[PDB]
């Protein structure tokens, strides 16, 4: 017949910030029973003020830039073209939906929480003798 | 709590929502809706073709209280119990006792409209 | 088999210099080589009373300090472990040191004025410094026994409550009840960086060679672990229910509510201990938020008052009913723990005057009793561990502070036997 | 005075250097003004003061710290070599 | 429009509404009401789309001990309350209390709410490690015990300001 | 704006201890009745109508 | 038939002492006997914490015939030492009182005590 023999790399790019949703791991920080860093009280909030407090997806963002800050020695700046939205936007973001540095965007979303996890999603016991091994 | 008539059952039905799971869509918060003495006994005076009405007004949910009247006449019923106490929130559509409770201060009417319900003299609609 | 992990590698093989940096776990088994029944338990009694703590500098001659409510730092000598603990110099404090203006950022009197409440040792040797409620952290040159710099805590409320230094290095932690923690440079006498989050008045904070410390609110039941450089923190949370206790019981005594966290010790990198006020010493593990291992009352019920004493009437028989029995009793606090690191041994103290002493369990999952070490008596406050000796005979010498009342205020009934001195004690092998 | 945290000290002997994050502590003043760390930072090591570069210093918001990297050579010869001109120049 | 007018703006009721609000409060304008207002309604609206929904479906067993628990930490749902049928009950003044014109003064310092507006915009009450000086900051739980006068304050343990040093170096000249 | 929000509710919370006789503070001195006066004929009660 | 009953739980010895040790601080804490009858006569106290181990049992035993009189509620806690670090006090405080301020940060968490003293009654 014919094949393509073509190497990708998007089976190899990591998928997981595209099925994560944020609700279900709040669920799993209470359950994980393992502690979870949080920081100091003053060290989150922005400009003394108007930004509201930090985001948990903020003090993580924030720290993958400082992890690679100190590996690089070097740092990064102004750009503007990605700067004009991902400065507007994403601190509008937070004074449309963060409410005392916890996020409350997540309740009106059209993402539904079944679509990730779906009875286990692919890897499904479709037979009967499936349905036997997980019982097993 | 919030006291109902014998109308806002009536236009309920043409306009397809639930009592309880209606009133919460523009009430945004949790109810008990119960309906007085006079105005089950107006409900069953409509007669045969009301009936279906008569049936969806007793629902364990919706909770009844009983009045010490001579009467069956419910929209003086009603408002007879708002004056004194102040904490219930009238369901009505009548265009009269619309009228009679506006004149009342600090009493939330609600009444049906379109698709779902309206309240007027909530401060705190959302 | 990774990319990334291999490049990993590679960067970090270059990477120097990094010994406090790395951590170290409980290598030190010498838990089972001490003997406590033939253990020497020698007792001091000084002519200062209420005394609050004590620490003792030990070189890479041994030292000892003390500190009472009469305002006196004291500077002592143990370093012959067959004798008892020796006076070199004194220096009592006063009311000539109050401050002039009394209200100012400056408190820069040089002596403590009002109710030193904890020492500590440099461990270099080179300098010791006090604190207490005067709101003043004196560092003191040892030889002269001077004050060498006296820091104003520049708050109001911030009254300090434990002296924390790093192992080998003068980074000096401080804990102050206004909910902050101060850290310090000695060596350049330098205020480091503050550090906030606890509920409640912080009373313990210990350290190791790492650039982390833990400290425990008092009422907040909450225990936290703590970076110094990058500023973030952990959360431990006890809350053991008693009807979780009991149900549990009922499926065949008494079970305590947790009033406070007092004491903490931090024995390796991994594991650490507290002490509560319902007499339970928790082992902590940092996986998990729940304690690794709760062991309820450890000195004990605290001694039930008599039953002439309570009612004020005659009838004798309705003296008992009073009491309502259990209901009335009470344990012991835990008002002193300490661990010598990185071992499998630590010491509780309290007013049960028995400094009773555990094994922690070799697989770091429960710990268990030694013995006890009946000769103090009354209130005990701190606890200083020094070693000597070879590398695997070792003798130790477990130095308590005893007073008649708590470091913190009096709360105390029925003291009896008990004097204000330095409990010295040596167990060998 | 001021004081200073180390983090990260990675050697690199292709450079002949010492390369290590710089955790400078401000307790009250305003600022460190990098040469008086390239006084401190010396006089921490054997470094004659020209054989450090300090640059990357962005503050701690609200003040009281700030965080950047240091460069300390061997040979101070080399800092003529392989630092950049407008390095040179402060 | 990070805030949506009323559908009813100017009633008998709504106008005496935003007279308390902003009287007890300390507001400055009828705006920072709607800010509350929008977003309280965006919650309430998201608790009764997980009670249209059945106990043991996820998106009402995860998001609600999302929601309780994020109540919770910002201090406005008591923990006592961790039902969804509480979340619904919470009326906008929960929300109030927690500014920090209100819990200023509702914690002391203060004398009043307009004087705690007062002490915030100058930067005088700090929150942990940074000074904050917004009032309507919305202290979550944790940070409550917190508050207290800046180490940089004259009302704290700083130098007098101005008007003091002024008149303190005034009376040595006079005198 | 903040002031004339101040201004009125405290000019509104004088008409509001004339329209009803609102609750304050308890009773913090010694003496017992009333200031003001009795009358005998108000009856300031809300009668249960039938 | 005990004279210190309503004693309390040890869960709602927790519950109470910590909310004692917040009021400490907001100064709504009043403290000792003496000073827990004079609200009482004020009217003004939320509800009365009561040290059992006091010797004796009678010395303040007045305040229950005085808050059922007023209908203010009123606990045992079995302590007095430990009633003393939940005052903020160098020796054991045996008798405490909540005052009525409206303005209370602890407003929300004092009624949740309130409610679970008047459970016990
Ligand atoms: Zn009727």
């Amino acid at each position: 017949t014919h094949f393509e023999d073509r190497f990708d790399a998007r089976e190899h790019k990591d998928r997981s910030n595209k099925s994560r949703m944020q609700a279900m791991e709040e669920y799993i920080r209470e359950s994980s029973d393992q502690p979870d860093w949080s920081a100091s009280i003053g060290a989150d909030i922005v400009n003394h003020g108007r930004g509201g407090i930090k985001s948990l997806r903020d003090t993580e963002k924030e720290r993958r830039v400082t992890s690679f800050e100190e590996d690089n020695f070097t740092r990064l700046n102004i750009t503007n073209k990605a700067e004009k939205r991902k400065q507007k936007q994403r601190e509008r973001n937070a004074r449309m939906n963060v409410i005392g540095g916890e996020d409350f965007g997540i309740f009106s979303s059209k993402r539904k929480l079944e679509d990730s996890t779906s009875r286990r999603g692919a890897k499904k016991t479709r037979s009967a003798w499936d349905r036997a091994q997980r019982r097993l | 709590q919030v006291l109902i008539d014998t109308n806002f059952i009536n236009f309920s039905i043409q306009k397809k929502v639930d009592i309880v799971r209606g009133m919460m869509d523009c009430l945004l918060a949790k109810c008990n809706p119960l309906i007085t003495d006079c105005v089950m006994a107006e409900l069953e005076k409509l007669g045969p073709k009301y009936r279906i009405a008569l049936k969806l007004a007793r629902d364990p949910r919706i909770k009844r209280l009983s009045c010490s009247h001579k009467g069956t006449y419910a929209d003086d019923c009603l408002v007879h119990r708002v004056l004194q106490h102040k904490c219930y929130i009238v369901a009505t559509n009548d265009a009269g006792l619309k009228q009679r409770i506006r004149k009342i201060p600090g009493i939330p009417l609600m009444s049906v409209g379109g698709h779902a319900y309206v309240i007027e003299k909530l401060p705190d609609v959302f | 088999f990774d990319a990334g992990d291999l490049d990993k590698d590679i960067i970090a093989s270059r990477l120097k210099e990094d010994v406090a940096e790395q951590q170290g776990r409980v290598f030190r088994y010498f838990g089972d080589k001490l003997l406590i029944s033939e253990a020497k338990q020698s007792f001091t009694r000084v002519g200062e009373n209420n005394l609050t703590c004590i620490s003792c500098f030990q070189p890479v001659r041994l030292f000892a300090y003390t500190v009472s409510k009469d305002l006196q730092l004291t500077k002592y000598d143990i370093t012959d472990f067959s004798k008892r603990p020796k006076k070199l110099k004194y220096a009592k404090g006063g009311a000539k040191y109050i401050p002039t203006s009394k209200h100012e950022y400056e408190n820069t009197t040089e002596g403590h004025y009002d109710e030193i409440l904890t020492v500590a040792a440099s461990p270099d040797g080179k300098y010791v410094v006090t604190g207490g409620r005067d709101r003043k952290l004196i560092v003191w040159s040892t030889e002269s026994l001077s004050p060498v710099k006296v820091i104003p805590t520049k708050d109001r409320r911030g009254e300090v409550l434990s002296l924390a230094f790093r192992k080998n290095s003068d980074q000096l932690y401080a804990s102050c009840a206004d909910f902050k923690i101060r850290t310090y440079s000695i060596n350049q006498f330098s205020q480091l960086e503050i550090l906030y989050g606890h509920h409640d008045i912080v009373e313990d904070i210990s350290a190791l060679a790492m650039e982390r410390c833990v400290t425990v609110g008092a009422r907040d039941r909450t225990a936290m672990l703590w970076k110094i450089p990058d500023e973030t923190r952990l959360t431990f949370r006890g809350g053991d229910e008693p009807q979780k206790l009991l149900r549990r019981w009922m499926k065949e005594p008494l079970f305590f509510c947790e009033g406070s966290i007092d004491v903490v010790s931090m024995v390796d990198d991994f594991h650490f201990i507290t002490g509560s006020d319902n007499g339970n010493i928790c082992l902590w593990s940092l996986a998990k938020k729940k304690p690794i291992f709760t062991e309820r009352i450890a000195h004990g019920i605290l001694p039930e008052p008599s039953f002439n004493d309570i009612s004020g009437e005659t009838d004798e028989e309705l003296r008992k009913r009073q009491l309502q029995g259990k209901k009335l009793l009470q344990p012991f606090w835990i008002t002193s723990l300490y661990a010598i690191p990185y071992s499998n041994v630590f010491i509780s103290g309290s007013w049960s005057g028995s400094l009773k002493v555990w094994k922690i369990s070799d697989n770091l999952r429960s710990f268990e009793l030694l013995g006890e070490l009946s000769g103090a008596k009354g209130v005990v406050t701190k606890i200083q561990v020094v070693e000597s000796g070879k590398h695997g005979k070792e003798k130790f010498r477990i130095l308590a502070s005893i007073a008649k009342e708590h470091r913190l205020g009096r709360w105390i009934a029925n003291v009896s036997g008990a004097r204000n001195g330095i409990y010295s004690a040596v167990i060998d092998q | 005075a001021v004081t200073i945290r180390t983090r990260k000290v990675i050697s690199n002997p292709l450079l002949a250097r010492k390369q290590f994050v710089v955790d400078v502590l401000h307790p009250n003043r305003a600022n460190v003004s990098k040469d008086e760390l390239r006084e401190k930072l010396a006089e921490v090591y054997k470094a004659e003061k020209d054989a450090v570069s300090v640059f990357g210093f962005r503050t701690q918001f609200g003040g009281g710290k700030s965080v950047g990297f240091g460069l300390v050579y061997n040979s101070v010869a080399e800092a003529k070599k392989f630092e950049p001109t407008y390095r040179l120049v402060r | 429009k990070t805030y949506s007018t009323p559908k009813r703006p100017y009633e008998s009721s709504r106008l005496d509404a935003e007279l308390k609000l902003a009287g007890e409060f300390g507001l400055k304008n009828k705006k920072e009401i709607y800010r509350i207002s929008f977003q309280l309604s965006k919650i309430r609206r998201a608790a009764r789309d997980l009670l249209t929904r059945d106990e043991k479906d996820p998106k009402r067993l995860f998001e609600g001990n999302a929601l309780i628990r994020r109540l919770v930490r910002v201090g406005v749902l008591s923990e006592d309350k961790k039902k969804l049928d509480y979340v619904l009950a919470l009326k906008v003044e929960d929300f109030l209390e927690r500014r920090l014109q209100t819990q200023v003064y509702k914690l002391g310092l203060a004398k009043s709410v307009h004087h705690a507006r007062v002490l915030i915009t100058q930067r005088h009450i700090a929150v942990g490690k940074q000074i904050v000086n917004i009032p309507s900051f919305m202290v979550r739980l944790d940070s409550e015990k917190h508050i207290d006068f800046a180490p940089t304050s004259p009302f704290g343990g700083a130098r007098p300001g101005r008007v003091a040093r002024r008149n303190a170096a005034r009376k040595a000249e006079a005198s | 704006s903040r002031v004339k929000k101040r201004k009125k509710y405290q000019k509104a919370q004088k008409k509001l201890k004339s329209v009803r006789a609102v609750y304050s503070g308890g009773q913090s001195g010694v003496y017992e009745g009333e200031k003001t006066g009795i009358k005998k004929g108000l009856t300031r009660s809300v009668k249960f109508k039938n | 038939n005990p004279k210190a009953f309503p004693l309390a739980d040890a869960a709602l010895t927790q519950q109470i002492l910590d909310v004692v040790q917040q009021a400490a601080n907001l100064r709504q804490l009043k403290k000792g006997a003496n000073e827990a009858t004079k609200t009482l006569n004020r009217g003004i106290s939320e509800f009365i914490i009561m040290a059992a181990d006091c010797e004796p049992i009678e010395i303040l035993l007045h305040l229950p015939l005085l808050c059922e009189d007023k209908n203010v509620p009123y606990v045992f806690v079995p302590s007095r030492v430990a009633l003393g670090r939940a005052c903020g006090v160098s020796r054991p405080v045996i008798a405490a009182s909540i005052t009525t301020n409206d303005a209370s940060a602890i407003k929300t968490q004092i009624y949740a005590v309130k409610d679970k003293i008047e459970t016990l009654l």
